[PDB]
């Protein structure tokens, strides 16, 4: 997260850290139920040196605050038994950049570990609305991951504005969130994490998944996120949640 | 869901 601040401990108890074996934090994810996480399909692609698509190559850390204290009281470690990349995920455009991760054993709910609410399919996170991005990714483009979970406040951008700023790259699954002036944005390492939106009774709903952006926090280059409401029914069909 |  560029332009953000240290989160308070347990402030985002649905934010999860995904570590690939021998490599540390790679992507974020969100807890949605005792058994399931949401993340970005782009985190789980094999390459020639590592089968990032193989659930057995991962560890999920729930209730995590600081990457240098992964065994703190409250932190839960879990393996994965399944990764479900969206079937329409496109490598090249990042269309349908969403994945469901099945925990090998359920999470225990606690003050530090709690699911985010999911929005119904017809819900629309309106243009202009403030929402929160969180993660352990770079705090500057080309720059170092944060040890301590970061939070940043960003706003949903009009779809037409978005398409025009990033020509031939924005599909209706995508949403621009951030600022035309830059300054606050997600970045490398935040991939797969949730946008948290404070809704009408103050409960937090997931508004999006960190997907991509051109650099981080540049003027006229807001972050691009996978919309959640579009996938409510897919999440149900695949997970029972 | 959705609170600390
Ligand atoms: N808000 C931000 N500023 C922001 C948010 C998230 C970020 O994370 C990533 C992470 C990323 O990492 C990947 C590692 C690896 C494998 C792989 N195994 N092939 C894929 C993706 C790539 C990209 C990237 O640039 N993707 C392109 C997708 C197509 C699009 N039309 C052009 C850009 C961005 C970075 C910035």
């Amino acid at each position: 997260v560029v332009g953000g601040t240290d989160a308070d401990e347990g402030e985002w108890p649905w934010q999860v850290s995904l570590h690939a074996l021998g490599q540390g934090h790679i992507c974020g994810a969100s807890l949605i139920s005792p058994n399931w996480l949401v993340s970005a399909a782009h985190c789980y692609i094999d390459d020639r040196g590592f089968r990032y698509s193989d659930p057995t190559q991962w560890t999920a850390f729930l209730g995590l605050h600081d990457q240098s204290q992964r065994s703190a009281p409250g932190v839960q470690e879990r393996r994965l038994k399944r990764i479900i990349s969206h079937p329409f995920f496109n490598d090249f455009t990042f269309d349908y950049d969403i994945a469901l991760l099945e925990l090998e054993k359920p999470a225990e709910y606690s003050s530090m570990v709690r699911p985010i609410c999911l929005p119904d399919a017809s819900h629309v996170f309106p243009a202009g609305k403030a929402i929160w991005v969180t993660g352990w990714g770079h705090t500057q483009y080309g720059g170092t991951g944060a040890l301590i979970l970061q939070k940043g406040e960003i706003r949903v951008i009009n779809q037409t504005t978005c398409e025009n700023l990033l020509p031939q790259q924005i599909t209706p699954r995508m949403m621009c969130v951030g600022f035309l002036s830059g300054g606050v944005d997600s970045c490398q390492g935040d991939s797969g994490g949730p946008l948290s939106s404070v809704e009408a009774d103050g409960r937090i709903f997931q508004a999006g998944v960190v997907s991509w952006g051109d650099g981080c926090a540049q003027r006229n280059k807001p972050g691009v996120y996978t919309r959640l409401p579009l996938f409510r029914d897919w999440i149900k069909e695949n997970t029972g949640v | 869901c959705g609170l600390r």
